[PDB]
Parts: C-alpha cells; structure tokens; sequence
C-alpha cells in the first residue's frame, strides 16, 4: 500500500512543495482574465476560448458567475473545479446572511474560501485545486473592491489585474498607463479594449471573441449587467478610429 | 506501451488499455476444461465434461452444475474457490428478491445484479477480479427459454449457442456452421447437437460415465440433472 | 519482476503467485493420512520428536473439532489452531440457531469460505495449513473432506497430505478398503506409515490415531492404548 | 392497412410488365389524398417506387410532365429538400427527350447554386 | 475492510493531468455516434455491431430513457455506462420527490457532470471511460449537451463522437443549418454514419432516437428499416 503511494503533501529538500508550483504552472494557460476599477464601478474582460462553429450559447453566461446580490467572480483554470469551488461559495454567503440578516462583506467570504482552499495543503494527502478567480463587488464598509485568490491559498486586494497566458504584458502596460482616483467608468473600457488588444494574437478584436461585465451602484439596487454584442462592436471601432488618428499624428 | 504501475493494478495505459483485468480471461483457461450450451425452440441445455484421475477420488462431489433456483440453472468455469463464492452470492440475491418483491425473479435481471457487483473489482486498486465465468439458462413467460452468460469484466449478453473454455474458437465456429442452416429443432436434435459438437472438437468418442447434461423445457419447468441411464440412451440413440 | 508480491496482482501469464508459495510452505510438513470404512473413518499422523527435553502428548496435530466431527492438521501451528477456533465456533453458532448437529457438507463450506476470503486483498496474507474433516452418522454414513490453503474442499476414499503424500496414496490404493470394518484397518494404516520416512532422514516418531465411526456410537476419540499397542507390534513385521 | 399499400405496390408492377400507361396515371392520382394518412417513409418510398417505374417505359405525352410537376409540388409542400432536388434532376433529364429549349436550361442553372452549396 | 485514501491523479511538471489524457484516448476508440437537433426535436444516432450471429441483438440496447422526456447515449467503455444511467435515474427521483416537477435537462446535466468530476479526486478509484451525449425538449426549446470525463460539458448544435469524430465534425459543418425538420434530420444522420460504417447496413445495425415535444422513444426496427430505404 505504501508502494503505490504518491505523497503529495510532504516537503522537498530546497523548502518548497511542489504539487502547488505545478498547478500554478498549469494556469499559466487556458484563458487570459482582467480586472479593473477607479470609480462607480468596476469591470471585469475575459477572452473566451470555445468559439467553435457549433455552438448553442445558452445560459447567459460564459465564464462569469454570480455569487450574491453584489458579488460576481470569473475563473481560470479547469472547469471542473470552477463549478465545484463556486457551489461551495454560494451557500457559505447564503450561511451568513441567514445567521445574521445582513449582506456579507467581501473579504470575509474570501477569506473563508481561501480557508477552505488552503487546508488540502497541509493534511489530507489529496490532489489540490487547480484554480485561481477573482472577485469583485460592493458594501458599506469599503465601497467598491477588487480581490484575487491562489491555489496556494494567500488572497490580496487589487487595483488592476491580470491572470492570463500573458499576465506578464498587461500588468507591465497596466503599471505603465493608469491614475488614481479618475478613472471614470468611459476610460477604463477603452483601457481595457487596449491591454486585450495587446495581449491577444488575433488581431482586429472579433467580437464575439470577448466577454464584458460590468457593475455599478443604484439607490438600492446594485446592478450587475452583462452589456451584450450590439455595443462592443462601436467600442472596438472607435478604438481602432482614434488609434489611427493618433499614429497618423506621428 | 506501459508506464508506472499499470502493469500491477487496473488503471488506464497510455494507448488507453488496462491489463489486470484481460489477464483474468487468459487465467480462465487453467481449468483446462469446455462447456457448451444450447438453446431450441422450446428447451434448453447445458453440457460439460468431468475428468476423475485418479480412483481415491470420491465422483459423486465433482460436478460443475449448481441448483440456483427451482428454476434457474448454471454452470461454471475457472477457479474452482471463486466459482463458489459467486454461486454462493446468486443465491442470496435470488432469494432477496423473491422475499422484497413477491414473485420469481427473471434471469436477465439476475444476471445484471451479478454483473454490476463485478464491475466494482475493476473500478477500485485494492480488489482482484475473480477469475471465473457464468453461464445461465432459464424459463421465461411469454419468451420461452433463455440463455445468458458472464463474464470477469462485468460484460453480460444473450446468446443462442455459446461454449466457454479452451475450446471456445472453434467450438463457435461449428456451431454457427451448424445453426446457419436454420432447420426445425426439437429437444433430441438440440441434445444430438449439443453432445455432436463436444464429441467432435475433442475427438474422443466418450462413455456415458465422462459428461454431465442439464435440461429444461416447458412441460415441467423444475431444473433437472440427466441420470447416467438416460444419457446412456441418448448416447446410443445418436450412433445408429 | 514484482508481480509475486502482493496477493491482489494477476501475473501476466494469468496466475496467482502467493498462493503457489503457502502451498510450497505446505509441502514440508510430515505427514498425514485419512481413510474411510464400511462405517466410520480413521485417521493417522506421525509426529517427529526433535529432542529428548519434550514430553510425550505435546503439541496434538489431532484436533477435535465438535462433538462428532473430528480434524487432522498439517502446515504451520498457528494458522491451524485459529483454523479450529473458527470453525468451533461456527459449529457452536449453527447448533444454537437451528437445533440440531451441523452436516459436513455444511460446515466443510463454511470453512472453505472463510478460508478463501483472505486469497483476493493485499491487507492481509494467506493461509498455511491443509486439513482434513472427518466424521460418521447413524444416518449418513462415514463423510470425509480434505481443504487445502487456496480455498478448494473435495471429498475422498483416502487421501494423505505432507512430504510423501504420493508415496503414501500408492499404497493406500493397493489396499480394497470398500469392504472391511475399520477394526483391522488400524493394522494396515499403522503398517502404512512405517513403510516410510526412512531412519536416514530422522532417528525417532512416534505415532497418532483418532477414531470415530458406529463402534463409538458417534462420539469422537483417542484409540485405547492397548489397541494401539498391538497395532504397532503387527506393524513392525514389516522388516521381513 | 399496409396490406392495401402492398397491393397497391404489385400491383402497379404488374401493371407497368403488361405494357400500358394510362392505368398507372390512373393509379397515380388515386391515392394521392389516401397518403396523407400513413408514416412519411412509406409515402416517400411509395411516390419513388411508382415514379420511377411510370418514367422509365416509354413515351406518352399526355402523362409526361404534369406528374413530375405535381410530385414537386407535393415534395414542396412536404419540406424535403432531396427528394425534390432528385425529382428535379429527374425533371430537367426528361425535358431534353422531348426536345426542349429553354425549360432544359433555365432550371439547370437555378439548380445548379444550390447544389454547388 | 478499508480502501486506500489517496488519490491516483496527481499533477505532472508541465502542468497536466496524466489520466485524464488516457481516459480521453480510450474513449477515442468507441464505437461512433452522432447527434443533431433542428428548430423541432432531437435526432441520436448509434452504431452496433454484434461479433457473430450468435449473438441476440434484441437482448440489450443502447440508447436508454432516463425520464420521459430525456434520453442518454454513449461512447467508450460498455460496462460504465450501466452505472452512471442508474446514478441519473435515482438524481430524477430525488428532484420529482423534492418539487414534484419533471426535472429539467441542464439540472441534470450539472448533477452528472458533478458526480463524474467528483470521481476524478477521491482515493484509491480511477476515472470513468465513457463520453455521453444527452438531449431533452422541455418549455418548446430543444436541449442537447455532451459530457466529458473530466466532468466538463458543452451545448452544442450538432456532434460527433467515436471513431473518426474529426470527420465527422467537418461533414457536419458543410451540411447541417438552423432550419430543418425531423425526418430531413434522420436523413443527414443516416448519411453520415454511413461515412465510417460497414458494408452493408441493416435495419439492426443501427439505434436511433428521436424527442419532440411529445416525449422519448426508441424507434422500432420497422420504421428504421422503412428509413434505411429509399435513402442511400
């Protein structure tokens, strides 16, 4: 029985373990994520993958989920695990609220989840999880905020962020062009259509090839919308006008 | 074509292939024996052979056949131990049925519980997966007889002729040569048939102290065993 | 290699290895033989003295298992007392369930079974004895069973297990003991183990028998001395 | 039911060994309004065993244009796309035996982008 | 007893999940399906093959009802599937028990989907072999969706599976469209089963099923034989 076994919880001899570095190794590909706020707000890019001829396209949504009345994440990584960590999410903030009668903040449902993530880790002797999300959403206490989470465990808030294949250029374009405390919700979906732009190969930016969401503050509404493909269409035509215009001025 | 510990437990190689278990179907043919079974218009028959070697050896304790039911009937082949264990647990759940649900079993749902218990030594890394098969013949309202086998791998099916042993290649091979003529079958011709194909892919030309038969038919549905006398009498019906 | 490690992994040509090695185990013990009478059985089994230090009716290989049924072990010691622990306590189980003597052909299963549950899982190893049942009722007649380490129980005329197993069948086979009451058959099985295990091989033996059969009136027990002793003293003459 | 269908099959063939047309016309426009109480397949194997035993004898020609006409109509009404392609490959061969202009052309070419699809 | 507790798919240096890889090629070399769906109902088509005319080819099927309004095919290994139609029959009874509902067809995709992931983590087992196509017709709109080992899934217009899926993937985008009719449905899939099948094609070598909004069912010999005719 100990011949068999894989031992995927020990130490290694240069301090670190490996199963997690080799997760984290395996969401290097498979899908290119960002996030981004600085004002009422704030919105969340994903590249869809499956774009194949034959395609229903039901559900309303690809990659984006739903997890409270303010709380929205996406996913990178294996699917199969997404579906199971956002179940598992849903009813802790539903646990909350029915024990408290009050909308849960975000860093504390973070939190808890890391918890959960973090404990195949140490005991257990159990594959880990091989996915890393990002979360964003609204209360009282903070306003608006942006989180993202490791399959290691650790978690940290965020202004702009990426996830994807090539994380690396969009947060180097991301530090290089960005203000605090301006940024309305107008300038943040060209900065968005620009990173994406730079980041993907296939260029003039197919539309059905990007998925946007956005959420912003009512009275008492919170609504979170999933702006549809008959207004990406202008955006990315606009970029592309201005961008010319632009070079043409050099 | 192997990789890790493919070749000492039941997971998948890299062609998409698993070993452990089509080692059992070749650890069949230790036995070094043949079954053969026979299906006709309105019975059915199963018939082996037995070997004594040896004179100490008391013969009345060999046989191959079991009573699972008043109505139901089997034969085995393979490793003699696991043959028993699975006889054994055919009884208990034929028995279970008729107490939960108030009437008779039917063979093909017997031969499904039996098929999916077996499935789980190939799932889990811990179990090995009985060597030894199964054959059945039955009774059936509205569907006359009935004749199904098992297998290690947790495959079941319905067949009209089947052998299960050493001799299973050609042993099928006549028997479809025979059946592919479709003429008229009644209970002396299935048993002539059934005796006829043992006889000639051996080639021994037996007595009748060498063989076991086992019929059914709808006149009395009870499963019996043929006395030595009457087989005598087949035996010497078929050389005219 | 490796495939002969555990008890759960079928070699590539389709066996199992851990078994044929608690067999290999088997094959050195001493020796033991069973034969059965017009009306009842005896059994017989000489043991070696190793050393001077030991006393006379130590460590019994002759057990008894109920209150009709008697056991004959060969093997290692400790597989074969759990052995009749197991099944003394089953005989007890079945007697207080039902009402009446447990059959042999009941028992012999139930042993057999529980034998052959520890041949498919690598958490734990197999058997090492091979034995041998006996009993006798007013009506059933004598009953023999012989149960070997793999989980296979078989019934006899006669049958010996140890190192000369086949050396002691050949003549056993000479003799035409379908006819005789087992009151001469003492002689003869006494004369049958003398005519082996060579003073070459070891110095000094001495020699065990049960009895049971009508003579008893169904009880189970030792011989009385004095038979035993003109037993020996017929068998001597073999020096001829 | 079906015995009536198998009847009808015979005989229609026998008819077409006699060696006569105007009864297979006949036969033709009889069932029409009984087929619309039957499984599509039938129908379909139906109208293609009586077509083409009706247009493969020889000529008549009274009876040699309006059925096909009429069977692509039905074939439209029905919504099957292969059988009226098939009827009109059919349609557009028959018209040139009987030594037509246009008629052989101008559905040749409409035929012909659909097929290329 | 006790099992072993440890989970036999584990990660490799580069990032994938060997097992996973060899479920997928076993499940390659199936016997072929094909499934498509046209603005009315649901046509699955399957293969079947028995070795020898011994065998009785009216004693098992392949395509099975869960509901009366769902229905479940297959590709890959034969003695799985058993399992997992028995695992989504009891799934429908807890949901028709709970909410006194048929249950809806994604519902019951994600549950599957569930089970067979969940399958792929825990100690000591190793993963399903089988690839599932499942359709159903619940509120008017058609429903069909493919399931995965790994426990992913997809919804999709039309699919093949098996043997030669590739081509028949590429014959299906050169053909199928949006708006079609059942009967126009069963034609392209007898057509391009017949890409990849044997010489001669029998009215028994093939199981079809069709679902519209009058329910599941498995078309008898008769009607597959009328359909094998007059085509081709």
């Amino acid at each position: 029985s100990r011949r068999y076994d894989s031992r995927t919880t020990i130490f290694s001899p240069e301090g670190r373990l490996y199963q997690v570095e080799y997760a984290m190794e395996a969401i290097g590909h498979a899908g290119t994520c960002l996030g981004i706020l600085a004002n009422d707000g704030v919105l969340l890019a994903a590249e869809r993958r499956n774009i194949h001829k034959l395609l229903d396209e039901v559900f309303f949504s690809e990659k984006i989920y739903k997890l409270n009345e303010d709380m929205a994440c996406s996913v990178a990584g294996i699917t199969s695990d997404a579906n199971v960590l956002t179940n598992e999410l849903r009813l802790i903030a539903q646990r909350y609220l029915l024990q408290y009668q009050e909308p849960i903040p975000c860093e504390q449902l973070v939190t808890a989840l890391c918890d959960i993530k973090q404990a195949y880790t140490q005991f257990g002797g159990k594959r880990p999880f091989g996915v890393s999300l990002l979360y964003i959403g609204w209360d009282k206490h903070y306003g608006f905020q942006l989180y993202q989470s490791d399959p290691s465990g650790n978690y940290g808030g965020w202004k702009a962020t990426c996830i994807g294949n090539n994380s690396a250029a969009a947060v180097s374009m991301l530090k290089q062009d960005y203000k605090e405390g301006e940024m309305t919700l107008k300038s943040a979906l060209a900065l968005a259509i620009k990173v994406l732009n730079k980041t993907m190969d296939v260029s003039k930016l197919s539309a059905e090839k990007v998925e946007i969401a956005t959420l912003t503050r009512e009275n008492g509404k919170t609504v979170i919308r999933v702006l549809k493909q008959k207004e990406v269409e202008q955006l990315i035509k606009k970029h592309e006008e201005e961008e010319a215009k632009a070079e043409r001025e050099k | 074509s192997s990789a890790g510990f493919d070749r000492h437990i039941t997971i998948f190689s890299p062609e998409g292939r698993l070993y452990q278990v089509e080692y059992a179907f070749k650890a069949i043919n230790q036995g070094g024996l043949t079954s053969v079974a026979v299906r006709g218009k309105d019975c059915a028959v199963i018939v082996t052979q037995k070997k004594v070697p040896d004179k100490l050896l008391d013969s009345s304790t060999v046989t191959h056949l079991f009573k699972i039911t008043e109505n139901i009937g089997c034969v085995m082949t393979g490793m003699t131990a696991d043959s028993r264990s699975q006889v054994q647990r055919a009884r208990y759940e034929a028995a279970n049925w008729k107490y939960k649900y108030g009437y008779e079993i039917p063979v093909d749902m017997l031969c499904k519980r039996i098929a999916d218990i077996s499935q789980v030594y190939t799932q889990n890394a811990e179990m090995r997966p009985l060597g030894c098969c199964m054959i059945l013949i039955g009774i059936d309202e509205e569907q006359g007889p009935q004749v199904y086998k098992c297998d290690p791998a947790g495959y079941y099916c319905g067949f009209k002729a089947t052998a299960a042993g050493v001799k299973q290649t050609e042993s099928t091979s006549f028997l479809e040569k025979k059946v592919k003529k479709k003429f008229d079958w009644t209970f002396e011709q299935t048993v002539e048939t059934a005796i006829t194909c043992l006889s000639t892919v051996l080639s021994i030309d037996f007595k009748p102290s060498e063989i076991e038969v086992g019929v059914v038919t709808v006149e009395n549905p009870k499963f019996r065993i043929l006395t030595e006398a009457e087989i005598d009498a087949h035996l010497v019906a078929l050389a005219e | 290699t490796g495939y002969d490690l555990s008890a759960s992994t079928f070699s590539p040509d389709g066996r199992v290895f851990q078994v044929e090695y608690a067999m290999k185990a088997v094959e050195n013990s001493s020796t033991a033989i069973g034969i059965r009478c017009k009306d009842g059985v005896v059994f017989g089994v000489e043991k070696l003295v190793l050393s001077k230090l030991y006393e006379e009716g130590s460590n019994k290989r002759l057990f008894n298992v109920d209150r009709h049924v008697g056991m004959a072990v060969a093997g290692l010691l400790a597989d074969a007392r759990s052995l009749a622990d197991i099944a003394r306590e089953e005989a007890s189980n079945f007697r207080s369930n039902f009402g009446y003597n447990i059959p042999l052909k009941h028992l012999a299963d139930r042993v057999a079974m529980y034998v052959h549950a520890y041949t498919l899982y690598s958490a734990v190893r197999p058997f090492g004895c091979s034995f041998m049942l006996g009993s006798y009722s007013v009506n059933d007649g004598a009953q023999l069973y012989m149960i070997d380490p793999s989980g296979v129980s078989y019934g006899y005329w006669g049958c010996a297990i140890g190192k000369a197993r086949q050396a002691a069948k050949t003549e056993i086979e000479k003799l035409q003991m379908k006819e005789m009451t087992c009151r001469d058959i003492v002689k003869e099985v006494a004369k049958i183990i003398y005519i082996v295990h060579d003073e070459v091989k070891d110095k000094a033996f001495e020699l065990e028998l049960s009895w049971v059969g009508e003579l008893t009136n169904g009880r189970h027990e030792i011989v009385p001395k004095d038979i035993r002793e003109e037993a020996e003293k017929y068998a001597k003459e073999s020096l001829k | 039911v079906q015995v009536k269908e198998q009847s009808i099959l015979e005989l229609g063939s026998l008819l077409a060994k006699t060696g006569q047309a105007a009864e297979l016309g006949g036969l033709l426009k009889y069932v029409r309004p009984f087929l619309n109480s039957i499984s599509k397949a039938k129908a379909a194997r139906l109208v293609r065993s009586l077509l083409d035993l009706f247009l493969d004898m020889e000529a008549a020609t009274g009876q040699e244009v309006e059925l096909c006409l009429e069977c692509i109509e039905w074939a439209k009404s029905e919504k099957r796309t292969f059988l009226r392609q098939a009827l009109e490959a059919r349609l557009v061969s028959l018209y040139f035996d009987t030594k037509r202009y246009q008629e052989a052309l101008h559905l040749g070419s409409q035929l012909l982008r659909e097929l290329k699809k | 007893e006790r099992g072993y507790s440890f989970s036999l798919t584990t990660f490799s240096p580069s990032g994938k999940l060997v097992q996973i890889e060899y479920a997928l090629a076993a499940v390659a070399g199936g016997a072929p399906s094909v499934g498509i769906k046209a603005a009315n109902g649901v046509v699955l088509a399957t293969e079947k093959k028995q070795k020898s005319i011994l065998y009785d080819e009216r004693s098992v099927h392949k395509v099975e009802p869960i509901t009366k309004h769902i229905g479940l095919v297959y590709s890959g290994m034969g003695p799985d599937y058993r399992v997992l139609v028995h695992r989504a029959r009891k799934l429908a009874q807890q949901y028709y028990l709970v909410y006194q509902e048929p249950i809806p067809t994604a519902q019951l995709v994600q549950r599957v989907a569930s089970v067979m992931q969940e399958y792929t983590q825990s100690g000591g087992v190793r993963p399903f072999g089988v690839s599932l196509l499942i359709c159903g017709w619940n509120e008017g709109r058609p429903y069909l969706f493919q399931s995965d080992p790994s426990g992913a899934y997809f919804a999709w217009k039309a699919t093949a599976m098996g043997k030669n899926y590739v081509n028949g993937k590429t014959f299906l985008e050169k053909r199928y469209n949006e708006d079609l009719e059942l009967e126009d449905a069963i034609h392209t899939a007898i057509l391009t089963l017949k890409e990849s099948f044997e010489g001669q094609m029998t009215e028994d070598n093939i199981e079809v099923g069709i679902c519209n909004e009058a329910g599941f069912r498995r078309l008898t010999p008769t009607e597959v034989k009328d359909y094998l005719a007059a085509i081709a």
